[PDB]
RNA sequence: UUUUC
RNA sequence: AGUGCAGAAGAGGAGAGUGGAAUUCCAUGUGUAGCGGUGAAAUGCGUAGAUAUAUGGAGGAACACCAGUGGCGAAGGCGGCUCUCUGGUCUGUAACUGACGCUGAGGCUCGAAAGCGUGGGGAGCAAACAGGAUUAGAUACCCUGGUAGUCCACGCCGUAAACGAUGAGUGCUAAGUGUUGGAGGGUUUCCGCCCUUCAGUGCUGCAGCAAACGCAUUAAGCACUCCGCCUGGGGAGUACGACCGCAAGGUUGAAACUCAAAGGAAUUGACGGGGGCCCGCACAAGCGGUGGAGCAUGUGGUUUAAUUCGAAGCAACGCG
C-alpha cells in the first residue's frame, strides 16, 4: 500500500531526469532498496539499469568521499 | 549481594557532642574493640582544638569534612576483555566514608608523638584546606575527567 | 618552522597495531608515531590507551612546527581508532572535519584461506 | 580461541 | 495435440567493444626506526630509507549497493554496461489442420570442479616444496614465503551428496494465507481497493496414508500406460573377458571363502573441551591476615646398626 512513484503516468523513465532519479540514491551515493522506496518490482529494475547507464557518462558519481 | 539491596546498620550519637559523624569517627579509629582509648583521644583532641584557635569544634570538623570529602570517583572496570576505568558518581554515605578514610590515612604518619594533635591539626589544616588530604581530594578530582574521554562511550 | 597552521593527520589501526602520521595540507610527512614506536610490544598495541599516548606524542612534535587545526584520515578498521581521535582532541588541536575512508573493493580479488583455529 | 585427560 | 491473429516478462546462449573501485609492481616528492605477524612468539622485511603518505604509469582477474522463500533454463548452471545473431516460456480467441498422442531397450547430443595436448597470458589465490612455531613425536592445524593450476582459443576425459537421495504422461479429491507475470466485472482520477479467472513459486493444515518420522492440489492420497532398478552384511564395483581413451581411467561385471548379523526410526539414562536461565564470602565493597623474621609442630626429601605403620586436589599435611 506504500505509495510507488508511478502515480504519474510516465512510461519511459526518460533516462536523464535527475528530479525523477535522486529519490532512489543515498546521500553517500548507493541505491536505496525497493522495500525502502516502496515500488513495484519492474520499476526497481528499470531505475537500476537507468542509473547504471547514468553512472558511466558522468551524470552521477560513483563514490562520494572527496 | 545478589538478591538486591540491604539494611544500613543505624548508629547512635555521642554521649556529649551528639553527632553521628563524630560517632563514625570513633568507630573508625577503634582498634581491636577498645572504645575507651578512642573516646579518650577524641575528646582530648577536641579539647586541644578548643584551646588554640577553635570555638565550635564540631563545626571545624564539618569544615574539614567539607574540603576533604569528594564529589566524584574513579572505578576500574572491564567490559569485554580489557581493564578500563570510568569517572563515577558517589552516594553521600560513601562520600563521607572516603573522606574519613583519607583523613585517618593521613592521620597516621604526621610525625608528632602526640596521638591527637595529629588529629587536631589534621582537621584544623583540612578546615584550612592544607595538608595532603585536601590535596588528595584535589588529585582525585584531577584524575577524574581526564579519564572522561575513554569512558563516556561506556 | 614556517607556521604551516593547518593540515591533515592519518590514523591506521589494525587488530594488532595502530599508527598515526600528521601531514601538511597536501601533505609531506611532518612527524609520526605508533603504538610500537613508544616502546610497546606485540599484543598490547591493540589497546585504546596506547593509541592515546602515541597520538599525543605525535601532536607534541606536530605543534612545535606551527599547527592549530587538523583533519583526520582514518584507515584501518580496529579498536583504538576513536581514542586516537579523542586524545588528539585532548592536548591542543582543533579537529574540524573527520573523514573515515577505508576503501571497499567491488569484488575484484579473493581473500586468503579462511582460517581454521 | 595454548597441548593433555 | 497443433498453427494463424493480439499482447507480456526474463542473470537463456554465442560474437564484438567499453566503465569504475580495489590489491601488487614501477617512477618521483615528504619521512625516519620500525613494519608485519600470533593465544604467545619467531621466520620475514627496514639505515642501500621500510611502513605510512601525495601525484601519475603498468597490467590481469572479479563485477559493491541494486538483491528479494525474486527470475531464466531439460539438468550442469546464468547477476557491471552497450550493440549484432538467436532459442524457449506464459495470457485472450478458436475462424484453421481433424487424433497428427505418450513412453521410449540399443543409438545420438549436452554435461560442476579436478586432469591431459598445443599455443597465449599470469594481479591476487595457492596442491607440491622451503623455512619459522606447538608437541613426547607433528612430514598437520597457526605464521612467512612459493610453482604447476585457476583465465583465453581449439581439441580430449564423461565423472559428484549432478539431491527434492522423490522417472516421465494424464484425470480426481476441504480450506487458509503471502508473492512473480498476466487477463476480465464494477466503486472508479482504482494507475493507488475489492470480486472472478490462468499459470510457477512458499508456508500452515482435513480425509487418506504410512514402522514412526512426516507427505498432503507443486501428494510419499485415489487410479491406468511406458521405462529403469532391488533380494543379508563382507569378499568388491575387486579379479577375468569385451568396447572407449594419449594417459588417468570409464562402461558391462563374478566366484572361492567368511559372520548371525549389518540395518531404518522412536524412547529412557548417561555424557560433551554444546547452549539458555538462577543461586552460593563464588565474585565485587570492606576489616584483619599468610608468603619477610624467629619459634612450636605435621609432611616430602637426605641419612641410620633404628628411622614403629596408615593419610595424597577440593574431601592428606597441630590427621589416626
Amino acid at each position: 500500500k506504500v505509495d510507488y512513484i508511478a502515480a504519474n503516468h510516465i512510461e519511459y523513465i526518460d533516462y536523464k531526469d535527475t528530479e525523477l532519479l535522486k529519490r532512489f540514491i543515498s546521500e553517500r551515493g548507493k541505491i536505496l532498496p525497493r522495500r525502502v522506496t516502496g515500488t513495484g518490482a519492474k520499476n526497481q529494475r528499470k531505475l537500476t539499469i537507468a542509473i547504471k547507464r547514468a553512472r558511466i557518462m558522468g551524470l552521477l558519481p560513483f563514490v562520494s568521499d572527496e | 549481594p545478589r538478591k538486591g539491596p540491604v539494611a544500613k546498620r543505624d548508629v547512635l550519637p555521642d554521649p556529649i557532642y551528639n553527632s553521628k559523624l563524630v560517632t563514625r569517627l570513633i568507630n573508625r579509629v577503634m582498634v581491636d574493640g577498645k572504645r575507651g582509648i578512642a573516646a579518650n583521644i577524641i575528646y582530648n583532641s577536641f579539647d586541644i582544638i578548643k584551646e588554640s584557635t577553635g570555638n565550635d569544634p564540631l563545626e571545624v570538623f564539618e569544615q574539614a569534612m567539607k574540603n576533604v570529602m569528594p564529589v566524584l570517583e574513579v572505578k576500574a572496570r572491564r567490559v569485554g576483555g580489557s581493564n578500563y576505568q570510568v569517572p563515577v558518581e558517589v552516594r553521600p554515605e560513601r562520600r563521607t566514608t572516603l573522606g574519613l578514610r583519607w583523613v585517618v590515612n593521613y592521620a597516621r604518619l604526621r610525625g608528632e608523638h602526640t596521638m591527637e594533635e595529629r588529629l587536631a591539626k589534621e582537621i584544623m589544616d583540612a578546615a584550612n584546606n592544607t595538608g595532603a588530604s585536601v590535596k588528595k581530594r584535589e588529585d582525585t578530582h584531577k584524575m577524574a575527567d581526564a579519564n572522561r574521554a575513554f569512558a563516556h562511550y561506556r | 618552522k614556517k607556521n604551516i597552521e593547518s593540515g591533515v593527520a592519518h590514523i591506521h589501526s589494525t587488530f594488532n597495531n595502530t599508527i598515526v602520521m600528521i601531514t601538511d595540507t597536501h601533505g609531506n610527512a611532518l612527524a609520526w608515531s605508533s603504538a610500537g614506536s613508544l616502546g610497546f610490544k606485540g599484543s598490547k598495541k591493540s589497546t585504546p590507551f596506547a593509541a592515546q599516548m602515541a597520538a599525543e606524542a605525535a601532536t607534541k612534535v606536530a605543534m612545535e612546527h606551527g599547527l592549530k587545526t587538523v583533519d583526520v584520515t582514518v584507515k584501518g578498521p580496529g579498536s583504538g581508532r576513536e581514542a586516537a581521535i579523542r586524545s588528539l582532541q585532548a592536548t591542543g588541536l582543533e579537529v574540524t572535519a573527520i573523514r573515515d575512508v577505508t576503501p571497499v573493493p567491488h569484488n575484484g580479488c579473493r581473500p586468503p584461506k579462511r582460517r581454521r583455529v
